[PDB]
RNA sequence: UAAGGUGAUAUGAACCGUUAUAACCGGCGAUUUCCGAAUGGGGAAACCCAGUGUGUUUCGACACACUAUCAUUAACUGAAUCCAUAGGUUAAUGAGGCGAACCGGGGGAACUGAAACAUCUAAGUACCCCGAGGAAAAGAAAUCAACCGAGAUUCCCCCAGUAGCGGCGAGCGAACGGGGAGCAGCCCAGAGCCUGAAUCAGUGUGUGUGUUAGUGGAAGCGUCUGGAAAGGCGCGCGAUACAGGGUGACAGCCCCGUACACAAAAAUGCACAUGCUGUGAGCUCGAUGAGUAGGGCGGGACACGUGGUAUCCUGUCUGAAUAUGGGGGGACCAUCCUCCAAGGCUAAAUACUCCUGACUGACCGAUAGUGAACCAGUACCGUGAGGGAAAGGCGAAAAGAAC
RNA sequence: AGGACCGAACCGACUAAUGUUGAAAAAUUAGCGGAUGACUUGUGGCUGGGGGUGAAAGGCCAAUCAAACCGGGAGAUAGCU
RNA sequence: CGAAGGUGUGCUGUGAGGCAUGCUGGAGGUAUCAGAAGUGCGAAUGCUGACAUAAGUAACGAUAAAGCGGGUGAAAAGCCCGCUCGCCGGAAGACCAAGGGUUCCUGUCCAACGUUAAUCGGGGCAGGGUGAGUCGACCCCUAAGGCGAGGCCGAAAGGCGUAGUCGAUGGGAAACAGGUUAAUAUUCCUGUACUUGGUGUUACUGCGAAGGGGGGACGGAGAAGGCUAUGUUGGCCGGGCG
RNA sequence: UACGGUGCUGAAGCAACAAAUGCCCUGCUUCCAGGAAAAGCCUCUAAGCAUCAGGUAACAUCAAAUCGUACCCCAAACCG
């Protein structure tokens, strides 16, 4: 069966937004930021629905939290996941 | 539950100028409000974006106490003082030892 | 030289770990008493 | 009392459950990231209503 | 355990008395054998673990009444 | 309940609302990731890997429910073995783990004192374990008493540092009896009659009283100094309210409140006209609990250290009478008195405070009072159990210093 | 074949010098001893305090050892300062 | 119209002390007589905080040394670039493991950090960066050992242990060259591959397990022989004519 | 040419010799001190079923999830 568009929420933010995400989309593949327990078929499905694509692969990275904070008031980041979604053809974004 | 509504017409009882009347601009959480004309505060604002942008020395009013303050009698022209009441929901406010309503 | 601390991760969960103090009855003594204490980390695990 | 969802209490909620979060959700947050103004108070306002409609689903399971 | 599963005998503590009258602890230990008892109404051996003072209670009211008393308290054959 | 809100630092953007419907408070629900008794299995806590079923399938898979162990009960099976039993399997019901103290029990020190120390003491204390409850334990006379009597247990005040016990040293230290606080007694070993019979539980919409939201609530002006009156001076008013806290300095009349009166959808606690259900009232007698009372040996407890040592408990070895009976009355014997052992239940007066609300302090005031007034069991140290800080104040208002 | 020889890695620690408020709570520099064995080393595991373990020194058991460390009895006691 | 505190001055009592005032201070203090004390400090190798001293003295951490030009900047011995110099080179090179956890890269800043200055840094502050069927873990298995239903044993806690279940430091399937970013590569791309399952189709057919068997499956030293990584040299090719 | 770093094109690209402590080799020899286990893998049956399940080969198609992946790497990122 076919993830449920319950799960479908999977996508969070549309890009990571950033150099080497633009010049993955100038070669063939998207970046995106997905949530965390998205396994690759639930962003190959995700993106084939609710964006109009079809998908070659996907790679997934979790990238983690910097701690980006002052000693008096330690904190941490939250922990993310970055899925590069390859388009080689059939690609409109 | 409140004496000083969100508009009212009050007259100032202790400090700054106490003859002063003017409507309530708003009333605050903190027991503070503030009130046309009568807490002005020469403001030195350094360029900040949106809101004053030039900067510059700016007259703005800061709060008194909601205690200071009391309403102005349409009757007469003396700070009377306000009570609330009427049985159901309806706490209607009335002036205190002239017994109309506000 | 050769120093007391010489870490292993493998080594300090099993010695000092959350399930090695909660197999011992005394060491969830242990944990007891840090939880009464108040502290935020009662297993040096995390 | 300060609000009565009787719009809620009548049927084919799980329709309007999946246009709450698919696609409404989905564009609130793509076109927040993305940078949206008025969108701020737009994902509140709809993850209230996800969770008000899952909640009639729960008390009732008909529509 | 060294219990007389029947009288419930267990250790008892105690002080080794002296001469001098210095108490040391000692453990007065119950005089348990285990013993293989014939019941004739179940047609069948049970095996307790009894002190001598167990078995002239066995002898004394019979093995069933003692049985009932065990089962009773819970305790297994 | 409300004219303001979107918790704080923390302002801003984007909005929400007019006492008729925003926020906020109360009650009742729903959701409630993962770890943790953790409970499908495993594990290096917050992770890895399954099975069975029901659906759906996009055939790639996706959801949801269940699946720990033990005790009890019931069923269906089922070995050596012949009948069976052990065993297996399933269903249901419970339990598990945590928590500050109090309580009961299982075990149990030493420093110390004795101006050493061994008997003794510290002390059945510290500690470990087990168990239960809102209290627990105890508890209805084989009890004291002394020829008079009292009448279950617990707690307080004396009795009283008394009698005693004691290397008669250090020390330990009752009881009788009196003053109170509280105070109901029962039940089973056993048949018949009566048969919710009096009770006691469970379960109850009706009734009151509380709790968890709240509401109303008095009466002050003129002037002076001052930055600002709350201070002064004058003249008033309130008061069942002059408890307190804020307000630009010290306010009964400025504001929260205060006394005082009122309120509860809904959920609950207590007393219940109390309905219903079940256990079981009272009447005649036959007995009223056997490896038990007792004894010998070794210990423990009684204030009592085995002493002249009663009494209670049992590790070991024995062992009655049985209401013609037996126990106690401090070695023991007779008499007299008093009570029925070897089966249980039971409120009150009592102990404590994790926690909550209100009020008080010849309590502290930032080297104090909690370790912590403060984002503290934090930083920091240590492999670990564990140890463990320093750190409050501008101003009335940021009017926090445009240029 | 060698608990053979000479000798790097490796393991150890014989003399000297410097350091001794060091670069270091036993190091550095010159020389030294073993280095196919009773060797050395990595990764886990086991043994717990009147206990372990010891080719034996009262060695070692987290820079702590004729009895580790942590909390409790505990404000032990102190005819002594 | 100035409370406590702090600081002077005068006066005053045998003293401990007191009274008044100037200055600062910006909300309190308490005649008199009673009552209770955390009721008086200069010492305890006293405890806590502050501040001196030695003293602007030792030191600035391997004796692998740097010089100059140019740039930047408010400032250059230390930053960047360039040219010479020296050092290591069975490492002071590169890669894994453990361990750490953003220290990686880019811009900006020089208050604290860096034993000096710092424009620089692993410092501050933002923004980026970690791409796998083939590599590890996960997983299948087991060793030492651990836990262990039932069980046995122990005063309670608990000890031991069968079935079982865990446990790598070992045994199990598979990908290499070249290119790429400021930072990722057996992961992205390009080229050429390999492995294990599922489903379907076709053909053929007896298949089938905590069972049996085989295999996995194993020591030390030593002696070749063959070969490769790798090196040298020649040829070739491109450039040189010092 | 911001001299970081990019865009295009590109000759020769062979032979001999010397080669490891690496490979063949878990081989060979020799010696006593006589040198893991289980799974993967192959094979044979049992219960069981019978144009079945199942196996074996081909062909096609689909899946190969999840975590780590920067950096230090005998050290200014480990332990001191």
């Amino acid at each position: 069966m076919i993830r449920e568009e319950r799960l479908l929420k999977v996508l969070r933010a549309p890009h990571v937004s950033e150099k080497a995400s633009t010049a993955m989309e100038k070669s063939n593949t998207i970046v995106l930021k997905v949530a965390k327990d998205a396994t690759k078929a639930e962003i190959k499905a995700a993106v084939q629905k609710l964006f109009e694509v079809e998908v070659e692969v996907v790679n997934t990275l979790v990238v983690k939290g910097k701690v980006k904070r002052h000693g008096q008031r330690i904190g941490r980041r939250s922990d993310w996941k970055k899925a590069y979604v390859t388009l080689k053809e059939g690609q409109n974004l | 539950a409140a004496k000083i509504r969100r508009d009212d017409e009050v007259i100032v009882l202790t400090g700054k100028d106490k003859g002063k009347r003017g409507k309530v601009k708003n009333v605050l959480s903190s027991g503070k409000v503030i009130v046309e004309g009568i807490n002005l505060v020469k403001k030195h604002q350094k360029p900040v974006p949106a809101l004053n942008q030039p900067g510059g020395i700016v007259e703005k009013e800061a709060a008194i106490q909601v205690s200071n303050v009391a309403i102005f009698n349409a009757a007469t022209g003396k700070a009377d003082r306000v009570g609330f009441r009427f049985e159901d929901g309806k706490k209607v406010r009335f002036f205190k030892s002239n017994s109309e309503t506000i | 030289m050769k120093r007391t601390f010489q870490p292993s991760v493998l080594k300090r969960n099993r010695s000092h770990g959350f399930r090695a103090r909660m197999a011992t009855k005394n060491g969830r003594q242990v944990l007891a008493r840090r939880r009464a204490k108040g502290r935020a980390r009662l297993t040096v695990s995390k | 009392m300060k609000a009565k969802e009787l719009r809620e209490k009548s049927v084919e909620e799980l329709n309007t459950e999946l246009l709450n979060l698919l696609r409404e959700q989905f564009n609130l947050r793509m076109q927040a990231a993305s940078g949206q103004l008025q969108q701020s108070h737009l994902l509140k306002q709809v993850r209230r209503d996800v969770a008000r409609v899952k909640t009639l689903l729960n008390e009732k399971a008909g529509a | 355990s060294r219990v007389c599963q029947v009288t419930g005998k267990r250790p008892v503590t105690g002080n080794n008395r002296s001469h001098a009258l210095n108490a040391t602890k000692r453990r007065f230990l119950p005089n348990l054998h285990s013993h293989r008892f014939w019941v004739e109404s179940e047609k069948r051996f049970v095996t307790l673990r009894v002190s001598a003072k167990g078995m002239r209670v066995i002898d004394k009211k019979g093995i069933d009444t003692v049985l009932a008393e065990l089962r009773a308290r819970g305790e297994k054959y």
